[PDB]
RNA sequence: CCCCGCGGACGCUACGCCGCGACGAGUAGGAGGGCCGCUGCGGUGAGCCUUGAAGCCUAGGGCGCGGGCCCGGGUGGAGC
RNA sequence: CCCGUCGCCGCGCUCUCCCCCCUC
């Protein structure tokens, strides 16, 4: 056997939206392709934000 | 839109058969009869289907016209090919490839036409 | 004579026997259906040597030959002719079989149509 | 496509176009949300239920 | 324009081929030069000892700068300090081997884990066989077999190490980029010793296997891979 | 006209004291009592020949009651001339103390 | 075009030539052999003939398929080895040389001692323990299933006929060409017949093998007898 | 400027498919997946069924790591 | 367009001409 610990093997993070909203899933498909096929890190940030929950996507005021 | 309608019917459809770890889809213009975005015979602006002829000989190639998407009565043009197998396959190949009419279904339509013609020739003893 | 599948690989079964429940031999009230032992002192659960083996994921079949009949096909249950035509383009990988409650006169027609479509039926002579 | 708003013919009782057209109501271009429709249907079919105990 | 793009593609492929030939020639000549250096070191030690003996004096060779360390005990019931040092040596499994650059800091770490390891001074043949038969690279956090020089050149090319010969040289002569080359090497997964161990629970000098055997680690390596 | 196979005894299975690996068998070949003498027999085909109740087809003959399990010598075992053998099906435990034939068929001399 | 030359680089070990790159360059004289710079008809035209039937027809060979299976199998990857059996190299044991006496170990000639003649193109041995001695004709055998004894005869200068090949010795059979349902028996012709050609070749080889066998004493009786294991003797101790 | 050939496998249920590397003990306990199973409701299968439903029996054929499931034969007689 | 005997790697011959040794 090997001497390692397995309690941190699985990283806990959103790999997809928990939402079943089909328009959200469509633009998740779009930005998944964009993140994969471009070198832009903006696309990666936008995709990981699309995965997020509502409390992790707080509203932004006009001011 | 095809992607929007696919997100609606990919798992909830009256043509869906989920059984024996397999999935099939039975809408009229589906070559290979599989539940898939590419082969779905309802959600696309242009689809092609191959069916056995009304009598016991030939095939019917049905393609979806461009204009009347919301008018199902006139949306499909059906033609009957009742020639020998090689000429039938050539006709279907020319419908799909020469027209640039959905060329990702060319071999699926050719293979389905071959299956239909082979089923139409008489059974052996 | 029978229709042959597309490919005929060698099916390797890691285990060929059933996993019987612990002490299902000693009692009639305990059926052989597998139940995980959860007793504090259970030697089958503790995996002592010579005891009943416990099913775990390592016994899983090769994904290329999983659910595959000894004939090389994979079965699909059909209740009528319309369900039979879904296997027209899967002739050489999937074999139809008629549901147990389909009447004799109707399964005769299903058998005939499958012969026409070159679909293999696992129970073609079943009510006659 | 959402901004598109075609003319839908009105058919007579004989099943043929009567020459009259109605512009498509904008509600037919509203978002299609099967999850919302399922939620509303699930929570509204409970309201005709009759108690048992 | 078909002819123009064809000529362009042909010129690009020819340039690729010329670069590959130049790189192959460089690898060949570096290996030849390393062979010369190795035999020069081997002969220089003998010559120094000979002249010392001729004068009637003693030639004390330099203390070895490289060690090969094999973990010989398993992972059950290990004290925390020994466990930590073994993890720092990257020996998390039994019969795992690694190279250790020898200095005061590393030697005092080896003294802690002495009951759990057998270590010594590998020779050139040991380094060659360990790299060639069991050498794997830590490439993108993965254990990738060193089947092509391109695997070494992608990860360690910025240090001048672009081939197995460069890697072997940088390990055998400790050099300036030993840390990078050695940490690039995935820890060696050796087999059980063929022929057995004497006694894994006692030190080598008392008839066992643990601790520092100076140059008998090569005898151990021949059987463990 | 003659025996043409060396006599061996199925001694048992490859085993520890309390574990048994039935997939490989140990054979004592007559006249072979040193490990250095077992080199001749490595790779040689060996057969366990027995009789049963029903007739079975015989290659190059009419059906009789003789059945056979084939195998071959794989390596030497111990210092005393025992050998290991892998048969196509693991040898039945009723054959322990019975005759195995070593046929010389894949000869290297 | 120039005539081909020999390798000009002797093989001292397999995969390594005797001479290096520069030595081979000079041996090839590549310094003066420097170069800077400089089908199959798919369709045939045929006169179809007939008034107002058009002049000719462009008939294409290799027509397209009439039927396609519902599914196919992807092609295999390329393997860079794995020659066919006809191209395999043939290895013969050192103890087996022409004229050597061999002990057959399998088949109906089990135990018989025969004379080895040559190795055939398929690697099978050609043997004839002369038919008058032990009833073994000119026959093939596999070197894995023979024991090479240390007794030999000098069969140098005997002429094996050139037509004694694997094609010569391959078995012959012919069944069910026009016969489909087996109810009328096809069990005729099962009697293999010795061809008079085989008899001629057997006599030709034996007429020059036997005089050499009679040269040394009691070799013919040795070839007449068969090999057996006595209950005291052991093959690992035997010197053959 | 492809054309004596007008032609060229599969794929991509994207909740899909593919590749590579490491790893696999477990009570109390936690979590995920379940095309595991039971009963009823809304949809859907132009589903099944007196030419035989449910249930039960079975040295019958199989599938799944498993929970279990499908099919054959018998009995049964109205639903699944 | 009859089934990519293909990539990396190591080689041999020809697009130069003479010779030498067995064999037709
Ligand atoms: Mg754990
Ligand atoms: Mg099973
Ligand atoms: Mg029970
Ligand atoms: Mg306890
Ligand atoms: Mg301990
Ligand atoms: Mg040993
Ligand atoms: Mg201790
Ligand atoms: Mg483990
Ligand atoms: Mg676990």
């Amino acid at each position: 056997g090997v001497d390692i610990r397995h309690n941190k093997d699985r990283k806990v993070r959103r790999k997809e939206p928990k939402s079943q909203d089909i328009y959200l899933r469509l633009l998740v498909k779009l930005y998944r392709f964009l993140a994969r096929r471009t070198n832009s890190t903006f696309n990666q940030v936008v995709l990981k934000r699309l995965f997020m929950s509502r409390t992790n996507r707080p509203p932004l005021s006009l001011s | 839109s095809a992607h929007l309608q696919w997100m609606v019917v990919r798992n909830c459809s009256s043509f869906l058969i989920k059984r024996n770890k397999q999935t099939y889809s039975t809408e009229p213009n589906n070559l290979k009869a599989r539940n898939s975005f590419r082969y779905n015979g309802l959600i696309h602006r242009k689809t092609v289907g191959v069916e056995p002829a009304a009598d016991g000989k030939g095939v019917v190639v049905v393609i979806k016209r461009r204009s009347g998407q919301r008018k199902p009565a006139t949306s499909y043009v059906r033609t009957t090919i009742n020639k020998n197998a090689r000429a039938t396959l050539s006709s279907i190949r020319h419908m799909i490839r020469k027209n640039k009419y959905r060329p990702d279904l060319r071999m699926a339509a050719i293979r389905r036409a071959s299956a239909i013609l082979r089923s139409q020739k008489p059974v052996m003893v | 004579a029978a229709l042959r599948p597309l490919v005929k690989p060698k099916i390797v079964k890691k285990r060929t026997k059933k996993f019987i429940r612990h002490q299902s031999d000693r009692y009639v009230k305990i059926k052989r259906n597998w139940r995980k032992p959860r007793g504090i002192d259970n030697r089958v659960r503790r995996r002592f040597k010579g005891q009943i083996l416990m099913p775990n994921i390592g016994y899983g079949s090769n994904k290329k030959t999983k659910h595959m009949l000894p004939s090389g096909f994979r079965k699909f249950l059909v209740h009528n002719v319309k369900e039979l035509e879904v296997l027209l383009m899967c002739n050489k990988s999937y074999c139809a079989e008629i549901a147990h409650n389909v009447s004799s006169k109707n399964r005769k027609a299903i058998v005939e149509r499958a012969a026409q479509l070159a679909i293999r039926v696992t129970n073609p002579n079943a009510r006659l | 496509m959402a901004c598109a708003r075609p003319l839908i013919s009105v058919y007579s009782e004989k099943g043929e176009s009567s020459g009259k057209n109605v512009t498509l109501p904008a509600v037919f271009k509203a978002p299609i949300r099967p999850d919302i429709v399922n939620f509303v249907h699930t929570n509204l079919r409970k309201n005709n239920r009759q108690p048992y105990a | 324009n078909f002819a123009e793009l064809k000529i362009k593609r042909l010129r690009k492929k020819f340039a690729q081929k010329m670069l590959r030939k130049a790189r192959r020639k460089l690898i060949y000549e570096k290996a030849k030069h390393y062979h010369k250096e190795y035999r020069q070191m081997y002969r220089t030690e003998i010559r120094m000892a000979r002249m010392a003996r001729k004068a009637g004096n003693f030639y004390v060779p330099a203390e070895p700068k490289l060690a090969f360390v094999i973990r010989i005990r398993g992972i059950n019931g290990v004290s925390p300090k020994v466990r930590k040092v073994l993890q720092l040596l990257r020996l998390r499994q039994i019969f795992n081997g690694t190279f250790v650059k020898l200095n005061k800091a590393s030697i005092n770490m080896l003294r802690i884990v002495e009951p759990y390891i057998a270590w010594g001074y590998p020779n050139l043949k040991s380094v060659n066989e360990l790299i060639y038969k069991r050498g794997y690279g830590k490439i993108n956090k993965k254990r990738i077999a060193l089947t092509d020089n391109a695997l070494i050149a992608r990860s360690l090319g910025k240090y001048g190490i672009i081939c197995m010969e460069d890697l072997i040289h940088e390990i055998y002569t400790v050099g300036k980029r030993f840390k990078e080359a050695n940490n690039f090497l995935w820890p060696f997964k050796l087999s059980s010793p063929r022929g057995g161990m004497k006694k894994k629970t006692t030190h080598f000098v008392e008839g066992g296997d643990a601790g520092n055997r100076e140059d008998q680690i090569n005898r151990l390596i021949r059987r463990m891979n | 006209s003659g025996r043409l196979w060396s006599k061996a005894i199925f001694a048992g299975y490859k085993r520890g004291l309390r574990n048994q690996r039935e997939h490989t068998a140990l054979l004592k070949i007559e006249g072979v009592y040193a490990r250095d003498e077992t080199e001749f027999y490595l790779g040689k085909r060996c057969a366990y020949v027995y009789k049963a109740k029903n007739n079975t087809v015989t290659p190059g003959g009419k059906p009789n009651k003789t059945r056979v399990i084939w195998g071959k010598v794989t390596r030497a075992h111990g210092n005393s001339g025992m050998v290991r053998a892998k048969f196509r099906s693991n040898l039945p435990a009723k054959a322990i103390g019975h005759r195995i034939r070593v046929m010389l068929y894949p000869s290297r001399i | 075009k120039g005539k081909p030359h020999c390798s000009r680089n002797p093989v001292l070990v397999r995969g390594i030539g005797r001479y290096s790159r520069s030595a081979m360059y000079s041996r090839k004289a590549m310094y003066k052999r420097k170069y800077s710079a400089a089908k199959v008809l798919a369709t045939v035209t045929k006169p179809v003939g007939g008034d107002k039937n058009g002049g000719t027809r462009v008939v294409k060979l290799r027509k397209m398929p009439r039927y396609y299976p519902t599914e196919d199998v992807p092609r295999k990857l390329l393997s860079h080895g794995k020659k066919p059996f006809s191209q395999h190299v043939r290895k013969l044991r050192a103890s087996i040389t022409p004229g050597t006496i061999l002990i057959i170990l399998t088949g109906r000639h089990r135990g018989k001692r025969v004379v080895f003649l040559k190795q055939l193109a398929s690697g099978l041995l050609l043997v004839t323990g002369p038919l008058v001695l032990n009833r073994v004709p000119l026959r093939r055998t596999h070197q894995k299933f023979v024991i090479a004894t240390s007794t030999k005869i000098d069969i140098s200068n005997v002429k094996i006929p050139k037509h004694l090949t694997d094609a010569y010795f391959k078995k012959k059979k012919l069944r069910k060409p026009r016969h489909q349902e087996g109810e009328i028996f096809d069990t005729e012709k099962e009697k293999y017949e010795i061809t008079e050609q085989r008899k001629i070749d057997q006599k030709a080889v034996d007429s020059q093998i036997l005089p050499k066998i009679k040269a040394i004493p009691q070799l013919q009786g040795y070839l007449r007898s068969v090999f057996a294991l006595t209950n005291g003797i052991y093959p690992h101790k035997l010197v053959f």
